[PDB]
């Protein structure tokens, strides 16, 4: 019920509260101004990265790029019951920079189907 | 036909601007200690192979004379040598009254005042007592007051601190780098005069290995050129503007100290050491360079034709010694293991060219404390290196001032001269500009945004 | 913008005293170094005297004059003294490239108005 | 394919190849500290001019306010096939701080009659 | 028409402009920059309590749980005509940082009931 | 006849009377987007899993 | 990384003179003590010499040698004389845990390869 409260419990049941390990993410002297510039400039990154995809705020950004049996080979149902996200997190762990490139070009490829959709009329 | 407007957001357009770089140093050196000028252990590390992507159907112009980098990068170099200098010590209590003698063990007749052997009090550890030591000064330290009475001749203007001997001179490589949000352009034609558009203009995040070096008149250690030694001017036909003379197959320059220098420590005070110099072991013999007589005649070749294409083809190009003035502009001072020189240069600009194996040799003389071009005030002291001191180097370039005849008497007479600072580092900044980059365009096109 | 101001001068009894002054307004004053030069009619421009760290003076001055350079205020002085009749001559004041001087008149790149200076 | 890699291209062709010139746009030691500062500001600063419009961070932004010929007077096919970016700022160069006080406007205005409308249910 | 040029007017009058208020909110070397990054600090954490709700950058965002009369006990008319903002904050001053929780529910809960009426497809 | 033991290796500052030595506790903390864990186990042998993170 | 050089050492006439040398290379110089052990044939490890804040030496020593930290170049000397035919033994180079020196070899975390010296 608090920060980083559902870490070790089910990935579908962490997605319950998902706010509170968001909301917490941005809030010797020298020392404390760098961290401060830090910690707001990673907040900027993370939101850029949604930016570019399908989304700027949701929370939930569910994208129509197809998914790979490869990547995971687990059944749906079978990891979003039991497994927690940390060990999730390592499984597809060496499998990122890749989707994210797949999915700034579903994006791209997107705006633009919609851009002249709108101006054909 | 109607059609609305739209904007676009990371649209590539720039504007000429400034901002405020920082560091990228190699990270192999990291390991090698070394709290030095030019620091690496504070400093974001390079990159290998930094994004160097070429442009296609582009056109800018650049400008050297008015560029803002060579401008920044000098205040840089000042604000870092006063920083590199704090922790060292002062020589408040080194001014004092020297008894001082000619010395002559078997010396050389190319030299007979130049070094002199001072013998002065100085207090020890304890503040209570006090010891007589010795040591040798060149003559260009030390004036007569009233015989044999001589002072540091610095110690009357200002005091200043010794050269730390943890710290090094040597040139460093510092790349530079735009921050997030900004480019650094970087011109590729090859007969690019400085001044003008360049059309194969690439960019880069980060500059290649800048070496800025020290140096008066025939800067040294600089970028060659690559094809057709290019003179670089600002107005060429005025003649109150330096000319930077930059050629391509570089002539090679050797200078040595065949003094053998001995280090001995000297203690001011509680952990205050001044290091002074011993007995020279062995003949005494002016410390001089060399430069190859063939090759050294062809590179004036090089320069005098490309020189005729803005003064005509029937011009008498005749080159000359330096001007005459502060000893460190006749002369060319440049740093070598730790010891400042300067080198006489009158045997290089003498010749005269019409439009129809051997090795020159040039003596030099050495200063322990220098002038600091960084302030008027302050100066510096540099202690003396062990050992016979020699160091190769590159010479790339030169420093051409015109002299203002008239407008007959078609006999032109070039003259060297150092002079500002500035012009060492802007023969190696004449390539890259910098931009600031402004997406948010305005474009037009056709929607209807649905309601 | 970089500008130079100077003093009076002006007619001075054979053999009498007077001084000169130069002041630095624009640029920063501890990294230049600036020098007088004198033009007699009909004659070209020469060195006369100059301070950036080590005070120089011309052939003919023959330490007759003093050149010194007060950081606080940011100006040159020159104590002129014994001017015989053949000094007279327009006085400009110059700020060289850098802290180094040059005794060619193409060593600087800002001139002053110039200031007149007779003697009889 | 880089960095500013098709500034020279036609402006058309320019807009497949836009999150590069925005992705990389945020990414003597105070000295260092002051850029990363300004360059995190400089990047606030674009997006809030885009979020006062009507859009967050879709990248293609088309608004409904009409345009001007003469500002441009140019052919819309004759500018979208040959000429750059590069040109094409300076001809509007002079003509800007004025359509960007008309977006708001045209914005602003129509916020508030969506607003009311969801209101008459 | 400036900073704040309205503040004491009727506070549906003051809707008139609200860019204003808001576009001049984040435009002894080391106290100007400890704070700017203050000040841009400030702004994230503004945009971020806003993203947790449904709304991103409308500027209008008006949700749709339900509003209490015991809060204000105002008619609805009354107050949009004659109080003035200012006057208006000191009165629900006291019950503040309730309504906050109340919007990330009624988000959280949303997002998810429409994530799942997307899947059931 | 003596001296200082430290007067010929390098001198050095008085210990100015206004500050004291007494340990005063200081709490660590991260800053934002950070976290600090904190294992639990009482057999806890410095390495190795602990399971009450 | 940490690693450590040696100087030669080599063969010395009985009643000789030799100098060794140890150069810290990864970690900071003004912040650990080194310390020199030797090892002769057939017997572990004792303390020579080592310098810290304040020199040490073995009770064999008996002030024949003499130790001293070169801070500028970050390197310890060894100033040995009159080394007698029973010093023959392979002389390390290590760094102590911190700016303390320990007599017992468990002191020290970071050892060198070893310099050979004999005396004949
Ligand atoms: C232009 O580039 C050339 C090419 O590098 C450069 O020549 C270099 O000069 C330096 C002068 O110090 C050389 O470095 C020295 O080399 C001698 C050779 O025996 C070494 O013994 C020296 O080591 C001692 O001094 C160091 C000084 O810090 C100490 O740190 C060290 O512990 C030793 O006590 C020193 O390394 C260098 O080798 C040459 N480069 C070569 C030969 O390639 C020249 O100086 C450049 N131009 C200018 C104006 O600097
Ligand atoms: C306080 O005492 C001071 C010393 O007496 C006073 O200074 C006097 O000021 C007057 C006017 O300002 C001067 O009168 C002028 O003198 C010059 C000749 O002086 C030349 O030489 C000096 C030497 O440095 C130089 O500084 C000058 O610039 C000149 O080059 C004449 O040419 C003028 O026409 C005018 O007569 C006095 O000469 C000067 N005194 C001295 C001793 O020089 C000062 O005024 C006193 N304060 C007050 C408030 O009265
Ligand atoms: C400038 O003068 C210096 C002083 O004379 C010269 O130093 C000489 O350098 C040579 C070779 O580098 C030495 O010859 C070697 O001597 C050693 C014995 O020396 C031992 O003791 C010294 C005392 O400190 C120590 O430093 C050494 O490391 C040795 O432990 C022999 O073992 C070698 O085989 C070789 O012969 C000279 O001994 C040395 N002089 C002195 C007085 O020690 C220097 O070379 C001169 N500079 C130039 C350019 O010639
Ligand atoms: C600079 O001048 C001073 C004094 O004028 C010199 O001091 C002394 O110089 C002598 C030789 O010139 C050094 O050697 C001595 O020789 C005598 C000869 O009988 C001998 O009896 C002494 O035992 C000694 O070996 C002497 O050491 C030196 N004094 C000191 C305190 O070192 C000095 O040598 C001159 N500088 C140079 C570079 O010659
Ligand atoms: C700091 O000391 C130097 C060295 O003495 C001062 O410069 C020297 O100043 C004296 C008189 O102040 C000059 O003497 C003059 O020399 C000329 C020949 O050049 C002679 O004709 C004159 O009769 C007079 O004797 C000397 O030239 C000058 N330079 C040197 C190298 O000695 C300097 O002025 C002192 N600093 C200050 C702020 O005064
Ligand atoms: C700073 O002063 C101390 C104290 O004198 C120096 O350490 C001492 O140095 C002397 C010789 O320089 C040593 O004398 C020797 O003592 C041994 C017995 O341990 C004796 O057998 C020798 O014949 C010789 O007399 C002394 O031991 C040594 N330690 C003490 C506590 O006095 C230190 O070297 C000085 N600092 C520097 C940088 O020289
Ligand atoms: C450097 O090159 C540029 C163009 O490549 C020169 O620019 C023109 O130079 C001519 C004389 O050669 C002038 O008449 C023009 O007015 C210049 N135009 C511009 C836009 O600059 C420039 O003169 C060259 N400079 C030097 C010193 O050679
Ligand atoms: C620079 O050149 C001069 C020749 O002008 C060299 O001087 C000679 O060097 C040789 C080297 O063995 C000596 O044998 C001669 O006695 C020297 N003098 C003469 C007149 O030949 C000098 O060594 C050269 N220096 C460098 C650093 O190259
Ligand atoms: C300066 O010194 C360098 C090396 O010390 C000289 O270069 C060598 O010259 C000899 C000449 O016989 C050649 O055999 C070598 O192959 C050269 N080696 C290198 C690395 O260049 C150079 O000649 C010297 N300069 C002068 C003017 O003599
Ligand atoms: C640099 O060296 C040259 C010679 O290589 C020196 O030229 C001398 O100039 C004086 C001035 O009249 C003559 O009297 C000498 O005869 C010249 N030298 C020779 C060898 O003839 C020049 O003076 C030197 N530079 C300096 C500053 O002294
Ligand atoms: C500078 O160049 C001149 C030639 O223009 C040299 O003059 C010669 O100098 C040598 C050496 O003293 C004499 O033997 C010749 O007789 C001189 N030439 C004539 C025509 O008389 C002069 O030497 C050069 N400078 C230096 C320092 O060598
Ligand atoms: C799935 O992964 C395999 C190998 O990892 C790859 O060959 C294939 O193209 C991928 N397909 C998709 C749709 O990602
Ligand atoms: C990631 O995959 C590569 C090749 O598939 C493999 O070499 C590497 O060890 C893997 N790393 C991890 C952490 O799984
Ligand atoms: C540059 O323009 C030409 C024609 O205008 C075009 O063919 C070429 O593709 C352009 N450059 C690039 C890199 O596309
Ligand atoms: C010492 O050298 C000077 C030249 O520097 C010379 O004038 C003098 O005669 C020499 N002898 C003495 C005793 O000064
Ligand atoms: C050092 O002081 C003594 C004290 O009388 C004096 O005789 C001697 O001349 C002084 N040394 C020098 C170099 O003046
Ligand atoms: C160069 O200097 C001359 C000197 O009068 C002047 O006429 C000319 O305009 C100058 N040219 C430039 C480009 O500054
Ligand atoms: C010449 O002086 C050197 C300097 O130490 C000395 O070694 C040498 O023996 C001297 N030779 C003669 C002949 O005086
Ligand atoms: C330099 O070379 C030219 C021809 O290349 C020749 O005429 C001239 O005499 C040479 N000068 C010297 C000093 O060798
Ligand atoms: C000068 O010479 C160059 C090449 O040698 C030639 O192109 C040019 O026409 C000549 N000009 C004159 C005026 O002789
Ligand atoms: C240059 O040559 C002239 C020729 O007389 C000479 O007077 C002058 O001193 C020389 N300059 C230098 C710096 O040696
Ligand atoms: C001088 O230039 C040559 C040719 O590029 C180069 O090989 C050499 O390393 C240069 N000398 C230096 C960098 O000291
Ligand atoms: C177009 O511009 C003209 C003058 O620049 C102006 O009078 C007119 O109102 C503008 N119309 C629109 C729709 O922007
Ligand atoms: C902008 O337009 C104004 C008037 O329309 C004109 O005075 C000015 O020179 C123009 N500036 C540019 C850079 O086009
Ligand atoms: C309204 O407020 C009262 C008391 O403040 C509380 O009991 C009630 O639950 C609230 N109702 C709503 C819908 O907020
Ligand atoms: C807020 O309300 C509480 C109880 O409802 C009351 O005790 C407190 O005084 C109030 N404060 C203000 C500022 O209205």
């Amino acid at each position: 019920l608090g920060f980083l409260g559902a870490a070790g419990s089910t990935m579908g049941a962490a997605s319950m509260t998902l706010t509170v390990q968001a909301r917490n993410l941005l809030s010797w002297g020298i020392k404390q101004l760098q961290a401060r510039v830090l910690a707001v400039e990673r907040y900027l990154r993370d939101q850029q990265l949604l930016g570019i995809w399908g989304c700027s705020g949701k929370l939930i950004c569910c994208t129509n790029v197809p998914w790979n049996s490869s990547w995971s080979n687990r059944n749906l149902s079978e990891i979003w019951d039991n497994m927690t996200w940390l060990q999730w997190d390592k499984e597809i762990s060496n499998y990122t920079q890749i989707i994210y490139g797949l999915l700034e070009e579903s994006q791209n490829q997107q705006e633009k189907n919609e851009q002249d959709l709108l101006a054909l009329d | 036909e109607n059609l609305w407007v739209t904007v676009y957001y990371g649209v590539p357009v720039w504007k000429d601007a400034e901002t405020t770089l920082f560091c990228a140093s190699d990270a192999k050196a990291y390991e090698t200690e070394k709290h030095n000028v030019w620091a690496t252990h504070a400093c974001v590390p390079t990159d290998p192979n930094p994004q160097e992507i070429h442009l296609e159907n582009v056109t800018e112009e650049f400008n050297m004379w008015k560029n803002n980098m060579v401008e920044q990068m000098h205040t840089d170099i000042i604000s870092l040598w006063d920083q590199s200098l704090k922790p060292c010590v002062k020589l408040t209590p080194l001014c004092v009254t020297l008894q001082c003698t000619n010395v002559t063990n078997n010396i050389t007749d190319d030299m007979r005042g130049e070094l002199k052997n001072c013998s002065f009090n100085m207090t020890t550890e304890l503040r209570d007592k006090k010891q007589k030591v010795y040591s040798l000064f060149y003559r260009l330290d030390v004036v007569q007051i009233n015989n044999k009475e001589y002072r540091l001749i610095n110690c009357n203007t200002s005091a200043c601190t010794q050269a730390c001997p943890k710290v090094s001179f040597e040139p460093i490589p510092i790349h530079y780098c735009a921050p997030a949000g900004f480019a650094i352009l970087k011109c590729k034609d090859k007969k690019f005069n400085g001044t003008g558009p360049c059309p194969s203009v690439s960019t880069v995040q980060c500059t290649h290995g800048i070496k800025p070096v020290v140096s008066t008149q025939l800067l040294l250690n600089g970028s060659l050129a690559e094809e057709e030694v290019m003179i670089r001017s600002e107005n060429i036909t005025n003649n109150a503007k330096n000319i930077l003379v930059q050629f391509n197959t570089p002539v090679q320059i050797n200078c040595t100290r065949p003094n053998n220098n001995t280090r001995k420590s000297i203690r001011i005070g509680p952990g205050q050491a001044f290091y002074a110099t011993g007995d020279i072991i062995g003949d005494i013999r002016q410390a001089h360079c060399n430069v190859s007589k063939a090759t050294w005649n062809e590179t004036l070749g090089k320069v005098v034709k490309q020189l005729r294409k803005h003064f005509g083809n029937n011009t008498i190009i005749r080159f000359a010694n330096s001007s005459g003035g502060d000893l460190e502009v006749t002369t060319h001072s440049f740093n070598c293991g730790g010891e400042f020189f300067y080198c006489n240069t009158s045997g290089l600009f003498n010749s005269t060219w019409i439009s129809n194996n051997d090795s020159i040799t040039l003596p030099c003389r050495i200063k322990q404390i220098i002038n600091m071009w960084q302030r008027i005030g302050q100066c510096m002291y540099a202690p003396p290196i062990q050992g016979v001191i020699r160091c190769v180097s590159n010479i790339t370039g030169l420093i051409l001032t015109r002299d203002g005849g008239s407008t007959n008497s078609t006999t032109e007479t070039f003259r060297p001269g150092g002079g500002d600072m500035r012009d060492n580092w802007r023969s190696e900044l004449y390539k890259y500009k910098v931009v600031k980059i402004e997406p948010l365009g305005v474009a037009p096109t056709r929607c209807k945004r649905r309601v | 913008e970089v500008q130079l101001v100077e003093s009076g001068g002006g007619l001075v009894q054979a053999g009498g005293f007077l001084r000169l002054s130069c002041e630095l307004r624009g640029s920063i004053f501890n990294q230049y170094a600036m020098a007088w030069f004198r033009q007699a009619p009909g004659k070209e421009r020469e060195f006369v005297a100059g301070m950036g760290a080590v005070p120089h003076y011309g052939e003919f001055v023959k330490g007759r004059f003093t050149i010194s350079r007060d950081n606080a205020k940011s100006t040159v002085y020159l104590q002129m003294s014994s001017l015989k009749p053949e000094d007279t001559a327009i006085y400009f004041c110059a700020r060289s490239k850098s802290t180094y001087i040059s005794y060619n008149s193409n060593g600087y790149d800002y001139w002053g108005r110039g200031t007149q200076v007779t003697v009889s």
